[PDB]
């Protein structure tokens, strides 16, 4: 009655027999932008069903020695679905989202990922490894698309900072022997009521292996790990031809 | 008094016209409450209707719901007999006919019966008579019901045709075709066309297992014909016998037959070429 | 609170800790038969707990290529208890029944058993194979007794209509990783009031595996099936001197 | 109207001008009620 | 919700999510000695948080051939922190107990400790086999200190009383599958209102594999039994020196 659930948005539904609550990020719920904040004067189109719905990403697969990947929102979903084409033809944007994260094993396998949201997850370059560098990372690497990114350095994050307090986000556990997936709604949050969905990223969500994944020899050896996210209060304003970048 | 251990069904009829109509939803988001998830074992069909898996719009259905009422789908006139009286064989140039009552003989009408256990039913029978290549000829022709334990005719002038108590139907090859209304029957509430059973007490040797599944209550007597007259009719005759369920009512539903029909008494099969109700392809994962 | 349950009747209790429910079939419960439909003039007798009790049949054991086996009402009755006595002492009877179908196994263990009910259970023969011969079924096939028979074709459950559809009829699944046992309380159907308990069989209760039973070498293969019935408002009239058939 | 289909935060501020009192306990020994367990 | 469990008392906190109740011996919940019973006329210290608080003993190690253990109350903890002190600077001493046995197993395992408390438990010797032999238990004995014994000849009790009626008094089991702790709370029971911790023992606390511990090989073989126990209510009188016996 807390470990049962059902996310019904859009022509998608998800279920889970083995979950641990929802979290709602800073405790607030996602919400079209009110006119009191708003800036641009153009009536904005809000699809509704056509973009706020779940969209399953590629899989990534858990080993013993996996690292973390990482996902860059909106980026993950600019070449998607009717949620990509209108973040395409439209200068602004801005929405919320609904995440996720799946991941079942069995009664006899064990480990924990931590599934945090981080805003503005701005990357840094490890510096030539002397520091004497001034190096940054590609394209690729601050936007890796619907296929994630992998983590070189998580307990840095890859970004000088200590993963231990990554807790201080809206997160939760995946611990295999509890539950088998992680729920976090998150609004849309900005120093701007609307912004690009191409130039730039609201934030990162993070996946990683804390505790390693672990099984006697025998035991299915594939635990996979997908992502599903669905847009909540999508909005969109300043209408134009379609640019990729 | 100074003995004190000496002292239904939760489910019943509505009336639905039309189709039910589609109420308009939202998303949901949220623990404890689980509609699309279902347990098949208890025995139950899944409650999870549209609104809970998606988000719908609203629909004023009206589509009626009225030609699937059973009534609908049996009342219609189906061929239950096909009787021949030819002028040269081995057949019948006697110029009569006796034919024992059963209408299991034709596939389309019993595959349609057989959805139900047991019917209860009036009926209407329609005979349509002509020569085999289907010409019309000014023949006099009498059918006669003789009910069990009714004297069956043994020629074209036994006494049995003074019917003086069982009904018969004098018509012309020429007129239209005869039309009449029979009653339910049955000694019992019900005809069935199951029956898992044994008309008869006794021992049950090889010899008389032609009996298992031969109910009498559904065993209502003879149809005979005859060409009126004393003297032979230079004409072969054809006649096609048409039942109509009227006045219907069906108790407990079963599979539909899957093999083709054998035997107008069992659901004997053909064991060595079986039929899969569903035709096939080459891979699960492709049309 | 829908897994646990207990019936008790006569002087027999039944207890499960796995249970998917009851069913009642058609959802009518059996009732003595009322005056407005019945026919024979004498009164009838109406033992109560001598007859309408639990009793126990043989087992059968579940094997990974078993097709599955079938038993007659009343005929697994007739001579069991007083319950026989009174079928053969009488020309007329009249009953309903609760089923009670038992098989545990490991929570290591899969497979799927479907428990049905269907009146009037008439059965057909392979007609020659070639369909040329109208054969029949034999006295011990069409009421096997106490022991029951085994399907030889139970995708057209010996009698040309497919098992798929089957459902359609009352039932319940004993699917091994939810539960381990059926249950379901039939009520009398007939075209007549009351009957012989000789001459006709009311309804066949089918078993039959259609998702087989599976499990990793080591664990227990012994896995029986044991069926258990209590007649329900059982009535009899007509008596007279004792028939066995 | 003949179309049909076309029709927050759970968290405030406090003032907190000194930290949180503590109010004496006693023993408490009993089933069902577990507030040294939780679910990280 | 009956499963569960917490024990706070003291500074000390006991937590279980596989109990089976908890139960108070005969009935009667601890309580200081009322001005009625009483008889010394000295106010009593009741130390209160100090003493009345959980105590952990040493371990034990449960093997499939284990003849099962005892400890004698109050001995057990006459040398154990300020409850020990106060026991021996006192003459008279009086208290109840909450006593909790804990081990814990896999779903794999199998066994049953039958735990309970047997006031006034005095001990008997085989008298040297024959019988004609007037022997005596040793101190070492009859107050095994915080270390408990073993029993040579459970079946009797080494009293030459059945264990078959153990359950006559206070008792839990601790039963493998089903929990993995026993809880009794028990009472003060003498004949007098006050007495000496040290030469009298009130009851004894019994923990006997009535069913046998087994697994297959390659489960883990460790399995510990640890006692946990709690003054409730202790009172002290007749302040002195010190007194180790
Ligand atoms: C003058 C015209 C007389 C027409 C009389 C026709 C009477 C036929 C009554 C319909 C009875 C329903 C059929 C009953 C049972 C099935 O044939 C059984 N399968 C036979 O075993
Ligand atoms: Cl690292
Ligand atoms: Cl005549
Ligand atoms: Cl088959
Ligand atoms: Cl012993
Ligand atoms: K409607
Ligand atoms: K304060
Ligand atoms: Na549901
Ligand atoms: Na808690």
């Amino acid at each position: 009655s807390d470990r049962v659930a059902q996310l019904t948005i859009g022509n998608s539904t998800i279920t889970t027999q083995e979950a641990a609550n929802i979290v709602i990020a800073y405790g607030e719920w996602p919400e079209y932008c009110p006119d009191t904040d708003a800036t641009a004067v153009d009536k904005p189109t809000r699809p509704d069903v056509s973009v706020n719905r779940f969209f399953t990403l590629d899989t990534k697969s858990w080993a013993k020695d996996s690292k973390g990947w990482y996902w860059k929102f909106p980026d993950v979903l600019t070449e998607v679905g009717v949620f990509g084409q209108n973040a395409q033809f439209h200068y602004l944007y801005r929405s919320g989202f609904c995440v996720h994260v799946q991941c079942n094993a069995s009664k006899f396998h064990q480990g924990a990922l931590l599934v945090a949201v981080l805003p503005e997850y701005v990357l840094g370059t490890i510096a030539g490894g002397t520091g004497n560098e001034n190096s940054h990372p590609p394209y690729a690497t601050t936007q890796p698309g619907q296929v994630g990114a992998v983590l070189t350095h998580p307990y840095v994050l890859d970004a000088g900072i200590p993963l231990s307090q990554l807790t201080v986000c809206p997160h939760q556990w995946i611990n295999l022997r509890t539950n088998n997936c992680a729920t976090i709604i998150v609004p849309y949050m900005n120093t701007v009521p609307f912004d690009s969905a191409l130039n730039h990223c609201n934030f990162g969500l993070l996946v990683i292996p804390v505790v390693p994944l672990d099984f006697n020899t025998g035991a299915t050896s594939e635990i996979p790990i997908t992502v599903t996210i669905a847009p909540m209060c999508a909005e969109f304003a300043g209408l134009r031809q379609a640019v990729k970048q | 008094d100074p003995i004190a251990d000496m002292i239904r069904s939760l489910t019943a009829l509505q009336v639905l016209p039309t189709a039910a109509n589609t109420e308009a939803s939202s998303h949901r988001l949220g623990t404890g409450v689980v509609p699309a998830l279902q347990a098949a074992e208890t025995g139950a069909s899944s409650n999870a209707s549209d609104k809970n898996l998606i988000e719908t719009r609203c629909v004023l259905n009206h589509h009626s719901t009225q030609e699937t009422a059973i009534g609908n789908f049996f009342s219609r006139a189906g061929l239950v007999s096909i009787i021949t009286m030819p002028t040269t064989g081995t057949q019948n140039t006697d110029g009569y006919v006796n034919w024992d009552i059963d209408l299991m003989g034709y596939a389309q009408l019993r595959r349609k019966c057989e959805l139900f256990t047991y019917m209860r039913f009036d009926a209407e029978f329609t005979f349509v008579v002509a020569k085999p290549n289907g010409e019309l000829v000014p023949q006099l022709l009498q059918y006669m019901y003789v009910p069990p334990g009714a004297p069956k005719p043994t020629s074209r002038d036994s006494f049995a045709w003074q019917t003086a108590t069982n009904p018969s139907v004098f018509v012309k090859m020429t007129d239209p075709p005869a039309q009449v209304s029979v009653p339910f029957m049955s000694p019992a509430s019900a005809y069935q066309w199951f029956y898992d059973g044994y008309p008869t007490f006794g021992e049950h040797l090889q010899a008389n297992d032609l009996d298992y599944g031969q109910c009498p209550n559904n065993m209502m007597g003879t149809f005979s014909i005859r060409t009126v007259g004393i003297e032979k009719s230079p004409h072969s005759i054809t006649l096609r016998v048409y039942m109509r369920i009227k006045h219907v009512r069906a108790w407990i539903p079963r599979p539909l037959r899957n093999q083709p029909y054998l035997f107008k008494t069992n659901p004997n099969y053909k064991g060595n070429d079986i039929k899969c109700t569903s035709t096939s392809r080459d891979k699960i994962t492709t049309l």
